RNA sequence: AAUAACCGGAGAGGGAACCCACU
């Protein structure tokens, strides 16, 4: 809610977070919520010297995820949705 | 081009070709006419009321008042209107010199000009043009539909 | 529904080039220059300049159709004089006139703005 | 899933689900309009 | 009860009687509409003498 | 009843057998244009791209026909239907597999007409036989038929919202015979009173009179401009 | 994520110039590969590699054997019987 | 402007114009029709003279700059309708995305 | 055989307009100088309107139309900007455009006049001419409804649309006394003395000139407020020079291809 | 429906003149004099502000059925 | 999944041969008619093009050594008719290879991000391999343009 | 120790009368 309000106000939002762990849950939530307010215009920048490597490593590890995601793998598709985000170009990692 | 504009006297017509302002001619000042109705319409239609309206409109616009045009007045006519034109400085009979916008040379013959009133009619072109290429067919007989 | 897009009056697309030239067979030493997407902005002043030089026998310009933005200039110049070089000389003279007129207006405008007192 | 409609006389926002009476929740008016879209729109000034 | 009979707008029994411009604009009807036509099945019909 | 179904204008005899609907026939309002010759008529891009003309695939033009076919529908110069020799009818409006786009001699191509094509062009009431003329099509941007002014005398049209029907002959032999008979300049004189009918429109009539006044004088630049447009011109200025 | 390997197209079978194409199945019994094999059988310039054992008594064995007439159509291009099996060698089992 | 409350009134085939203007020259009787309050058509400086030969018979040559600045730009309306119908269980018409 | 030496001079200048005279020049070049003012004098005007929510009684497309025609101060930043269709970037970039915002929510009983002063701009160099006199009206608003839109303005010129045309009115003429006799008066008494005439009261008709050509052309250019008239004229001449240079380059390449 | 922000023929900005013009007319001036004071010299610009009809007040008179 | 060819009609049922050569009896309403591709093609393992109503010999399978006219074609099967075969009206089914002759973008808002129409926002109606029709949001017109110039702004 | 299953597999459904309006 706060992120949406700030972006609507037109400011800029900064978010500190390790490039792993809670970031992925946060990204799923944001992926589901962005379309709620239709903020497709505002892009997400993920800046870190290990951003790309962390994303790819999260993608490959399927056997360790939850059952839902392991099934999402058995149905050929990358388990996390930030891959779909990157393919859609809303989120850019640098 | 293809619309239907109708004056207040039955001088119907369709917008032949649309020119840009630079190509459109002008009088000495920056005024450039908006519509060029053909000269040859008047001599057979005998709608001189159109000319009188155009003249009176120029007079009224210069004067700053809405000139009246009651049918049976008999108190106002061409001579009074021409006198008012003499007062306001334009030509007696409403003609003015115009300039070609392509070459720039002055138009050899002075021209009639002035304001008037137009109404674009409901017969837009987009509502009439259509074409068929082996579409549907009626049920009773194997022929093209209608409308 | 069919109105041509507005910019079609000045933009040139691929497959066509601004200028084309063709030789005339009716009379010797005559050439036709076709200019695409151009209107009486230049089609007049080119003739007005070229008629100045006496080396040219005929110079003309015509638009095949106003809705089709295109102009053709046919010129027949005196023998030993090439239409190409005559045309280029006329245009460069016109450019010089235009630029020097610009400068004269520049100096006049400073004169006026600072005052004619 | 449910859509956002406008009463008219109340000017009040209300929700309605399919196959339901078309009445404002407090005045029960019968005329019901539909709200603008959320999809973008952009006109060239021409 | 016998039945229903149409009434033209701006009649002496119509709802649009005695209400000035303010009232009619409140009711979102043009105050300038001359009235004198029957509304039927939604469409707006007129009698030709 | 059957008798009512036959007797009236809508009966099978008159309004359905002698006069029956037909395709390949556009309709719209006309608009004057002097620039183009008497034999030409302008048409809009929409009609020219929605109207169809058949073509037999031949090696002389097979390259161009294939270069046109792969363009597909929705592109003005293009074809929308391809019909095989055996009678198989394959449409291109649904973008089929590219394999069928191969062409060979003998096939039928349903391609849009471009300039040069002949078309018949009438205005009901078609009282005298000269309201049914042919013309060569030309493409112009805005949406209305464009025809030369001198043609409006035989049609009795005046452009004030008068519309005019346009049929496109489909077969090639019919195209040729229409070309050789109904094309306008072959009907300047009329059988009813052995006179010319194309005449001269009111405006050019007054203009030519005022121009050919006995004392008209004209300047060098103006003459050099006027002579440009004479199509049949030799190319030599006359002596003043 | 392969930079230079792209999905095959049937219509490319006729395309000129040297080419490299993988194909299925390794047994050739049905042979979408066999389609291109029949297409190019006449040419002696092309190679084909069979990196595994073929089923005896099938088109696999007919091609395995060198006779031209393999079904009656004659094979002319050159075959190389390679062995890229991923199984255990005697030393592997012993180790 | 065919009637004041055109926005709310949902007719069929309703044309309305951007810029109505009371005519410059008129009768005295016009204002008793309220025609001054709901005028239809725009004044237009006209010039009666064959200019280019593109306006021979009942034709007119229009300045395009005026059209682009608001000369007679009109808007056009159209209203549809639909009666979803419930029947004796042989047919039941309902509003739903197919 | 060479282009004569053009000679000019201004009569007087003012913010509203500029009046001047051209001497020793041809009719065709004078006419082209006029036409360039009307057509080829690029300026900045709003050209891309995106409406978040519109609720007034003017339908949206009307609002886009009206916002199209507002004038903007483009004294010099027009040269810096580079055409949108020509600028290679993502959609609009600060180089090839300018950004405007307009949000109004009439909450008071009285009607509010949404006017050009409410258009918040991004670059101070460009603003509605009224800002830097009454305001230009956009749309009136009743209590309750709102108007919220974002606009992008770019650099165009006369041909594309008449919203880019800054020359309110150009008066061009010459031979105020028909000396050249291009025009003919059947009753020269009736016609009014041109303000630039030098004839006497009785004559009111200059003598026929057996030998002469149009000269001493008179120009009166009235700015619409987008650009100062002197800047308008200078930009016109510079753009015409650019066009001529383009023609020369292309035709030189064509000649080289020919030979 | 509103004042046209520009002269159809010239281009002179006319939209901003309207409220000032109504003020002048309420100030008991003859429309011609008040117009000239507002500075409209050509009759191709005078016409709009002289014979323009303002309906937007009529349209505003109603309630917003959309809110 | 499995189509059949009627070999006999009955008072209330139909005797139909299935794809595997088994004759079954089904109700009149049990089966449904299917569109027939009269211009389909097949291959019988010897690469010579074959079509319906073409004479072919069955040289392998249970019906090896026979001949008949191709009645129906499938992806991998064919219903062949032989007059001499009295059974099942002479129809049978065998695989073709044992015979010898005798888009994403549709419905998605997009943006013309480069070209003469830079900045416009339209909707895509027709998507080809290279070009695409866009219905603009301003003009009463629709345009053609290459996919390279698009950028699926907004969208779902 | 298993192999390209049409891979934009698209025809359309009243009508009949009346009145209005354009030529
Ligand atoms: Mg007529
Ligand atoms: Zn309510
Ligand atoms: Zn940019
Ligand atoms: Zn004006």
């Amino acid at each position: 809610s706060n992120l949406a309000l700030t972006v609507r106000n037109g400011g800029n939002v900064l978010v500190p977070c390790y490039p792993s762990g809670v970031i992925y849950d946060l990204l799923e939530c944001l992926y589901q919520y962005i379309d709620s307010a239709g903020l497709s215009s505002v892009p997400l920048y993920f800046i870190s010297p290990v951003a790309n490597s962390s994303l790819e490593f999260s993608q490959i590890f399927a056997e360790w995820l939850c059952h839902n995601k392991q099934s999402k793998v058995y149905l050929p598709e990358p388990p996390f949705p930030h891959a779909e985000l990157i393919q859609t170009n809303k989120l850019k990692h640098y | 081009i293809g619309d239907k504009f109708a004056s207040r006297h039955g001088q119907k017509g369709t917008c032949g070709i649309q020119y840009r302002q630079e190509d459109m001619p002008f009088t000495c000042e920056g005024i450039t006419p908006d519509i060029i109705i053909n000269p040859h319409a008047i001599p057979s239609r005998m709608t001189i009321g159109h000319l009188i309206e155009c003249l009176q409109g120029k007079v009224s616009a210069n004067k700053g008042e809405i000139g009246d045009a009651t049918p049976f007045n008999d108190a106002v006519n061409v001579q009074k209107i021409s006198n008012l034109l003499s007062d306001y400085g334009y030509h007696l009979r409403g003609n003015e010199v115009l300039y070609n916008g392509f070459t720039g040379r002055k138009i050899t013959s002075q021209i009639f000009i002035g304001p008037t009133y137009y109404q674009r009619l409901k017969h837009m072109v987009d509502d009439k043009i259509h074409s068929r290429a082996r579409g549907p067919i009626q049920i009773l007989n194997r022929q093209p539909m209608e409308g | 529904m069919n109105a041509p897009p507005a910019f079609e009056s000045f933009l040139l697309f691929e497959g066509e080039k601004k200028i084309t030239i063709n030789k005339d067979t009716k009379v010797p030493n005559a050439c036709l220059f076709t200019i695409n997407k151009e209107d009486h902005t230049l089609g007049n002043i080119i003739k007005s300049q070229l008629l100045k030089d006496p080396q040219v026998l005929f110079a003309g310009y015509k638009v095949p159709h106003p809705l089709e933005h295109k102009i053709i200039i046919r010129v027949q110049t005196t023998p030993d004089y090439s239409p190409q070089e005559a045309f280029t000389n006329a245009i460069t003279d016109l450019i010089s006139e235009l630029s020097l007129l610009e400068e004269r207006f520049r100096v006049a405008i400073k004169d006026k703005q600072e005052g004619i007192e | 899933q449910p859509m956002i409609y406008i009463c008219g006389e109340c000017h009040t926002e209300n929700e309605i689900k399919s196959r339901d009476p078309i009445r404002c929740r407090e005045c029960g008016y019968r005329i019901m309009y539909k709200k603008r879209t959320k999809r973008l729109v952009v006109f060239d000034a021409r | 009860f016998i039945g229903k009979i149409p009434i033209m707008l701006r009649s002496t029994y119509c709802l649009l009687n005695g209400l000035t411009d303010r009232d009619l604009c409140e009711l979102n009807e043009c105050p300038l509409d001359p009235g004198g036509y029957f509304i039927i099945n939604g469409s707006e019909k007129v009698l030709i003498a | 009843s059957l008798k009512q179904r036959l007797k009236g204008k809508e009966g099978r005899v008159r309004g359905n057998l002698m006069g029956k609907r037909v395709d390949f026939s556009a309709r719209t309002v006309i608009t004057p244009d002097p620039n183009l010759s008497i034999d030409q008529v302008g048409v809009p891009r929409s009609i020219a791209a929605n109207m169809t003309f058949a073509e037999i695939v031949t090696p002389f033009n097979i390259d161009r026909l294939q270069e046109l076919v792969r363009r597909g529908n929705s592109q003005y110069p293009g074809a929308k239907y391809i019909i095989r020799d055996n009678g198989d009818r394959i449409d291109l409006r649904f973008h089929p597999k590219p394999s069928d786009l191969h062409l060979q001699t003998g096939y039928k191509v349903e391609r849009h007409m471009c300039d040069g094509d002949i078309v018949i062009f009438n205005r009901q009431p078609t009282l005298h036989k000269m309201s049914m003329m042919g013309h060569r099509v030309r493409i112009l941007p805005w949406s209305t038929f464009r025809l030369n002014l001198s043609v409006t005398t035989p049609y009795n049209a005046d452009f004030d919202g008068d519309e005019m029907n346009l049929h496109l002959p489909q077969s090639l032999e019919t195209r040729a015979e229409i070309q050789e008979l109904a094309m306008v300049p072959r009907m300047i004189v009329t059988p009813q009173s052995n006179r010319p009918v194309m005449g001269i429109v009111q405006d050019t009539l007054t203009a030519v009179r005022k121009f050919t006044k006995r004392d008209v004088f004209l300047e060098r630049g103006e003459v050099m401009n006027l002579l440009m447009f004479l199509s049949t011109w030799d190319g030599k200025v006359p002596q003043p | 994520e392969f930079k230079h390997i792209k999905a095959f197209d049937r219509a490319f079978a006729d395309n000129p110039g040297p080419m490299v194409v993988f194909a299925t199945p390794g047994m050739l019994h049905a042979g979408q590969s066999l389609q291109i094999f029949r297409k190019w059988a006449g040419n002696e310039k092309n190679m084909v590699i069979m990196p595994g054992y073929c089923v005896q008594g099938t088109v696999g064995h007919k091609i395995l054997s060198g006779q031209r007439k393999l079904e009656v159509l004659e094979v002319k291009m050159q075959v190389e019987y390679m062995s890229f099996s991923a199984h255990a060698d005697a030393k592997g089992i012993m180790q | 402007v065919y009637i004041t409350n055109f926005h709310v009134r949902m007719d069929t085939l309703a044309h309305v114009l951007y810029y109505p203007q009371k005519p410059l020259v008129t009768t005295r009787s016009m204002e008793y029709l309220r025609f001054r309050e709901l005028p239809a058509g725009i004044n237009s400086i006209v010039a009666i003279a064959s200019y280019t030969g593109y306006n021979q018979e009942d034709s007119v040559i229009m300045n395009r700059s005026a059209v682009d600045r608001g000369f007679f730009r009109s808007v056009f309306y159209r209203s549809y309708k639909e009666q979803e119908s419930k029947k004796g269980f042989d047919q039941e018409e309902v509003f739903e995305k197919p | 055989p060479y282009a004569n030496q053009p000679t000019v001079r201004i009569t007087e200048l003012t913010d509203e307009n500029v009046k001047f005279i051209i001497e020793n020049t041809d009719l065709a070049v004078a006419n082209s100088i006029r036409r360039v003012f009307i057509a080829e004098v690029p300026i900045i005007a709003i050209d891309w309107v995106q409406i978040d929510a519109n609720s007034s009684v003017l339908h949206d497309e009307f609002i886009a139309h009206r916002l199209g025609l507002i004038p903007l101060t483009s004294d010099d930043i027009v040269d810096k900007l580079q055409y949108s269709r020509d600028c290679t970037c993502e959609e609009f970039c600060p180089e090839c455009s300018v950004e405007f915002t307009l949000d109004v929510r009439c909450n008071e009983d009285q009607t509010r006049h949404v006017t050009s002063r409410d258009l918040i701009s991004n670059s101070p160099r460009v603003i509605p001419v009224t800002s830097r006199q009454d305001d230009i009206l956009i749309v009136k608003l009743r209590k309750g409804q709102e108007l919220r839109l974002r606009a992008y303005a770019k650099k165009g010129f006369g041909k594309e649309h008449a919203k880019w045309n800054p020359t309110a009115g150009v008066a061009f003429e010459y031979d105020p006394d028909n000396a050249l006799r291009h025009t003919v008066y059947p009753k020269p008494e009736e016609w009014p003395k041109s303000e630039y005439s030098e004839l006497d009261e009785d004559e009111s008709q200059a003598p026929y000139d057996p030998n002469g050509k149009p000269e001493r052309f008179y120009y009166n250019v009235e700015s619409c407020g987008s650009l100062r008239p002197e800047t308008i004229v200078l930009s016109a001449l510079s753009g015409l020079k650019k066009k001529l240079s383009d023609l020369q380059t292309q035709l030189s390449h064509e000649i080289q291809s020919d030979v | 429906m509103i004042i046209p922000v520009r002269c159809f023929t010239c281009g002179k900005i006319v939209g901003n003149k309207w409220e000032a013009y109504l003020g002048l007319l309420q100030a008991e001036y003859t429309e011609g004099d008040a117009l000239d004071a507002l500075g409209l010299k050509r009759y191709c610009c005078r016409r709009m502000l002289l014979a323009h009809v303002d309906l937007i007040e009529k349209l505003l008179n109603y309630a917003p059925l959309e809110k | 999944q499995t189509v059949g060819v009627i070999v006999r009609l009955e008072r209330e049922t139909f005797q139909v041969l299935n794809m595997y050569g088994k004759v079954v009896t089904v109700r009149h309403q049990a089966v449904t008619r299917k569109k027939d591709n009269r211009f389909a093609v097949a291959l019988d393992s010897e690469q010579n093009n074959i079509h319906v109503k073409d004479i072919v010999k069955v040289i392998d399978g249970p019906h090896s050594g026979r001949e008949g006219e191709i009645r129906h074609l499938f992806r991998s099967f064919a219903f062949l008719h032989c007059k001499k075969l009295v059974e099942n009206g002479g129809m049978f089914v065998c695989k073709t290879r044992h015979l010898v002759l005798a888009n994403e973008l549709i419905g998605q808002t997009v943006r013309i991000s480069q070209g003469p129409y830079k900045g416009y926002i339209g909707v895509v109606k027709d998507a080809t391999e290279s070009t695409a029709r866009v219905e603009l949001h301003s003009t009463c017109q629709t345009i053609s343009v290459d996919r390279q110039r698009l950028t699926t702004v907004g969208s779902r």
